[PDB]
């Protein structure tokens, strides 16, 4: 713990002391390029993508 | 008719042509995937600008403006000498045609993707022998008219009469050609779906309900009347504006909503005799004209529709 | 076609691919995927 | 005449919304931030 | 055994701060590079340097 | 946000006394400090488990469940 650092118990950390749920999300899409070009959401392929 | 110029990478050892590739980005490395081989490493992944090879074209420019330190003699005149370049002449006249369509697509509270088809709608059919002796104002608005087509969000030709002042005959005319000339260009050079046909009478309801207030229940309502109405003869071959404004008026007084048709036609700017003339066809069928769910839960009575 | 709930009444919807994201019963605009009917695994630590 | 087209809605739709989303107030900087919602006291 | 000094012992409140080692520690030997000056991209997220 | 099990510095099992707590302090008109040791929590280390935890799944429960049975 010296020069500003910590010891912690860990039996503390295993009961559930400071521990935290982290969520983040991910944001996407349909674009349309225009009149001709468009996307979709789909699963592609290793035959046609 | 040009020299080749093209790169293809295939593994030297592995010899299998076409070969597996992986690209390990995180490691910067193009590797055969069989024997494991590194084809070409140090692959790459504001300095510029953007812009969309679809409306514009290949052409880049840059505007004169003031800095930190400027003098207002050095901007007024290079202003003035840039303008007069004959190159750039022809290109302003679409740009001044994209400027005028996003205003009116502006003050018509319209999507994104609608002014876009609509620029791309007039690029395309813009510098053809066809559309020379027609006023911009038909071009435009035709081309407003394909773009909201083209977006499933179609409007009528009254609606965009109330923007943009053309009269009918010039509308449809250039509507025609616009159609022919995106034709055209579709098969030497897609374009429609089943929305592009004129009635398409469904997508109206939605906004049609809206201005008049009804709830989402009638409006469901209304689509399932409006849909169900094409299978009368007498009734189809109406305008499409009239097939959805009447099933509104059928719903309207089948869930027993205090507005009247002297409203009704004031608002959607349809006369009320013929909503009642239509009414009246609209009521022999009245059966296949309604919802089996509604009906058998219990919202709605055939005997609130009054009958003459 | 897949299953999707209402944000706001809870309705379950089978939606394809054609069909607008929307729900038919009270017209919503946000629809939230079912969750996976196949078990997950957990260490109780 | 149109009404319709006399008045632009997008002029004051537009300014507000750029103005806003960015911190830029014009057409000084910094005036608009992201909310912090790291806890309750931030 | 008995420490030889005591020890000040007492609760205190303590907070888990934004700063966690999981989402700072980062190393590559080989990566992506710039488009431009074709040396080691900018980033822990994109693999840089 | 719910009861923690066990307490973080010693492990006793405290999960199983949230409602006896309120309990006394509701019904018998107890003071926090009586209740923790009717209890059997002796250990400031468990006491300030139960003292100190801030029951937030009562305030989360008061949300419509996103998917109904
Ligand atoms: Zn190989
Ligand atoms: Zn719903
Ligand atoms: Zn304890």
């Amino acid at each position: 713990n010296q020069e500003d650092s910590m010891i912690m118990n860990q039996s503390s950390i295993d009961r559930g002391l400071f521990r935290s749920l982290f969520f983040r999300s991910y944001m996407d899409q349909e674009k349309k390029y225009g009149m001709s070009i468009t996307e979709t959401f789909e699963k592609p392929q290793r035959t046609n993508t | 008719r040009g020299p080749n110029l093209n790169i293809v990478l295939t593994c030297p050892e592995c010899k299998v042509y076409p070969p597996k590739i992986v690209e390990r980005f995180s490691e910067g490395d193009v590797v055969c995937a069989l024997c494991g081989l590194v084809l070409s490493d140090k692959l790459v992944d504001r300095v510029g600008e953007a812009s969309n090879p679809l409306l514009d074209g290949n052409n880049l420019s840059t505007r004169i403006g003031k800095g930190e330190t400027t003098d207002m003699r050095f901007t007024k005149e290079l202003n003035k000498a840039q303008g007069k370049n004959v190159m750039d002449k022809k290109d302003n006249e679409v740009q001044a045609a994209f400027a005028k369509i996003t205003m009116l697509c502006d003050a018509a509270e319209l999507p994104k993707i609608v002014k876009d088809c609509a620029k791309e709608a007039y690029k395309l059919c813009h510098d053809e022998k066809t559309l020379k002796g027609k006023s911009m104002e038909s071009i435009m608005a035709a081309s407003i008219l394909i773009g909201c087509r083209r977006a499933e969000v179609a409007r009528t030709f009254k609606e965009i009469q109330s923007l943009i002042h053309v009269k009918t005959k010039e509308f449809g005319k250039t509507l025609n050609i616009m159609k022919n000339i995106l034709r055209g260009k579709s098969e030497d050079g897609k374009i429609d779906t089943d929305n592009m046909s004129g009635a398409q009478n469904l997508t109206y309801i939605p906004r049609f309900c809206s201005h008049l207030g009804l709830p989402m229940q009638v409006t469901t309502s209304a689509e399932y009347t409006a849909k169900k109405c094409k299978e009368i003869k007498e009734i189809a071959g109406k305008s499409p504006i009239t097939i959805a404004v009447v099933s509104i008026y059928l719903n309207i007084l089948l869930f027993q909503i205090p507005i009247t048709a002297a409203k009704v036609g004031q608002t959607l700017q349809v006369t009320e005799g013929t909503i009642k003339s239509g009414y009246k066809i609209l009521y022999e069928h009245r059966d296949k004209l309604v919802d089996p769910q509604l009906i058998a839960n219990g919202v709605v009575s055939l005997d609130n529709l009054p009958g003459v | 076609t897949l299953k999707y709930i209402c944000a706001e009444c809870s309705s379950k919807l089978s939606l394809s691919r054609t069909d607008a994201v929307r729900c038919k019963d009270c017209g919503h605009r946000i629809l939230l995927k079912a969750r996976t009917k196949r078990l997950v695994q957990f260490e109780a630590r | 005449f149109n009404m319709k087209l006399a008045i632009n809605a997008k002029t004051i739709t537009s300014g507000l919304k750029y103005a806003l989303a960015t911190g830029n107030w014009g057409e000084r900087a910094g005036v608009s931030q992201v909310l912090n919602r790291y806890t309750y006291s931030s | 055994k008995k420490l030889m000094a005591q020890i000040f012992f007492g609760p205190t409140y303590y907070q888990r701060l934004r700063h966690m080692v999981d989402d700072k520690i980062h190393a590559r030997a080989r990566g992506p590079m710039q488009v431009l000056t074709r040396q080691p991209v900018e980033g822990r997220s994109r693999d840089g340097g | 946000m719910i009861v923690p099990v066990r307490c973080f510095s010693c492990g006793k099992v405290v999960g199983d006394k949230w409602e006896s707590y309120l309990n006394l302090l509701q019904e018998d008109e107890l003071d926090e400090g009586t209740a923790l040791s009717r209890l059997g929590l002796k250990r400031y280390c468990c006491r300030r488990m139960i003292l100190t935890h801030v029951d937030l799944i009562e305030k989360f429960l008061r949300y419509n469940p996103l998917e109904k049975r």
